DNA sequence: TATGTGACACGTGCCTGGAGACTAGGGAGTAATCCCCTTGGCGGTTAAAACGCGGGGGACAGCGCGTACGTGCGTTTAAGCGGTGCTAGAGCTGTCTACGACCAATTGAGCGGCCTCGGCACCGGGATTCTCCAGTGGCCAGTGGCGGCC
DNA sequence: GGCCGCCACTGGCCACTGGAGAATCCCGGTGCCGAGGCCGCTCAATTGGTCGTAGACAGCTCTAGCACCGCTTAAACGCACGTACGCGCTGTCCCCCGCGTTTTAACCGCCAAGGGGATTACTCCCTAGTCTCCAGGCACGTGTCACATAT
């Protein structure tokens, strides 16, 4: 169960970022923006995952 | 005159290529050197697969990376936009370090 | 074979790589041989870790096997290593 | 004239009287009371033993105590004296809560 | 028979004392509240698993040592009541 | 200091859990080897590291200031003691069966090996997109002239 | 006739605007090598049957928690009131940052050495298990001084 919800995550990712196979970037995507699975995960580091795109607001000009 | 940005586009720029890009952002080889030379202080002639100097390398930079997170959060805190020392030195320690 | 400074090996501008993906925009000079030192205690932490695996393995040969070992001990577990 | 002490006086003298004293600092029957509340919303009926709701209690200001500690430094982090909640979401985001 | 409203039964200078614990000798008004959510939070993270245990025990009593289990789950071990 | 008390520390029955003798067998220690994986070394090749330099943007000092919270004090209440009743229910103990570990077989699904190919990396040319900087008018206050007044 | 207030010009400052320039993506084309799918092996998953036993159940019990009731008193609560604290403004120096230039060493690519990880084989050292037994520590009980409270 929890590896086909996380696969459709990633086959979704997948098809956002125009791509057939899955990478790691699509999994670390897809494992930080569900909460129920971030939370899971935390402490859990995925190889060459990257980093979510987040820039605070302050960080933004004006 | 000769092209110049303001400061922090070019900051802002790059901020938005490494979250996009994934690879890590320091050199192998020196990495390497490093690992073997301070694997020496404890037992001596240890041989390192590849393998795991690169998942040394990868949870290294992910580790830096998440306290560098924390650092933000602080200095954002501070009502700076400035990273600082005592920015990490707090971050260490609220993690329990 | 014998090395010394390979910390400074570990260059700035590859600090500052590291903080803009980790969203910094604006970096101290006094921050880079801080994080230097900092990396550093982590390193030998779970290189510490992983030669006491190894040496357990009757082994001079480190293995990821080992690594990924050392990594979750601390409660920092990676994937992607043959776990 | 009615003695009065400037600020900070007397909170310092029972921050050291509270460092010094191991006593529990919350109302027991309330905490009993919202601990029953809480876990009637999972399941009802349930029934507690004492030192089962004692240990929660010390569980709970142990966590809230450092949170606290964890907050004055950052409130002192910032320059500033007085706690404010932002540190308090702070503290509970740099420790992953 | 039920109860609607025990949050409030920890008071303002309950919170005053644990901060003066804390080491915090200045606190504002809307720091209260927020941490009743928060250590409400707490609460029923510890309290889920701990009704966890003690069904699974077929229990309908907590006890105590179910408490110190699910303490130890959350990397806040508890000595004193172990057995 | 006084004290009086109950927690704490120690005497005592006990039984059960640790230990002594023996056994069987099997997990680990050890020899070989080999080969695969790791180490060691040269030479282009830049990307990256480093160096420098103006210069904007940011930490940070100072101040005012208006506030929200420390401090003090009387009140109510509800926390806390303590005392009784009583019961859910945790927990302890016979029972016998579901159920699951264990032994012989055998296979077929899951893993090693190969091959190829198409998803995907790389590159180069447009299109885009943003942003930063030269103008661009409005606004506001500075400024000189003018007319009335004394 | 000079002065003063008013009035109209004016210059500088500040938000707005268009365009240029460079970064960024996107589109199309090209190679190229991991995906994955097919094929052969094998070992372990399954089937079947057995023995023993783990635990669910039944049943009791006694005990700890729940409720209540009354007293008490300190804690909470709420109001008064001062003061110090966030904190925004202003400014000011100076600190990294963008933009180059140099330079250097990382890396790839290739090549040679060997060594120790792993694998198989053999062995035997050790230990789990069984029977017997007895004493070590635990429950229970009971005096007693450390110290909490009081002054």
């Amino acid at each position: 169960y929890l590896t086909a919800e996380i696969l459709e995550l990633a086959g979704n990712a997948a098809r956002d970022n125009k791509k057939t196979r899955i990478i790691p970037r699509h999994l670390q995507l897809a494992i930080r923006n569900d909460e129920e699975l971030n939370k899971l995960l935390g402490r859990v580091t995925i190889a060459q995952g990257g980093v979510l795109p987040n820039i605070q607001a302050v960080l933004l000009p004006k | 005159k000769p092209h110049r940005y303001r400061p922090g586009t070019v900051a802002l720029r790059e901020i938005r290529r490494y979250q996009k890009s994934t690879e890590l952002l320091i050199r192998k080889l020196p990495f390497q050197r490093l690992v073997r030379e301070i694997a020496q202080d404890f037992k001596t002639d240890l041989r390192f697969q590849s393998s795991a100097v690169m998942a040394l390398q990868e949870a290294s930079e992910a580790y830096l990376v998440g306290l560098f997170e924390d650092t933000n959060l602080a200095a954002i805190h501070a009502k700076r936009v400035t990273i600082m020392p005592k920015d990490i030195q707090l971050a260490r320690r609220i993690r329990g370090e | 074979k014998v090395l010394r400074d390979n910390i400074q090996g570990i260059t700035k501008p590859a600090i500052r790589r590291l903080a803009r993906r980790g969203g910094v925009k604006r970096i101290s000079g006094l921050i880079y041989e801080e994080t230097r030192g900092v990396l550093k205690v982590f390193l030998e932490n779970v290189i510490r870790d992983a030669v006491t695996y190894t040496e357990h393995a009757k082994r001079k040969t480190v293995t990821a096997m080992d690594v990924v070992y050392a990594l979750k001990r601390q409660g920092r577990t990676l994937y992607g290593f043959g776990g």
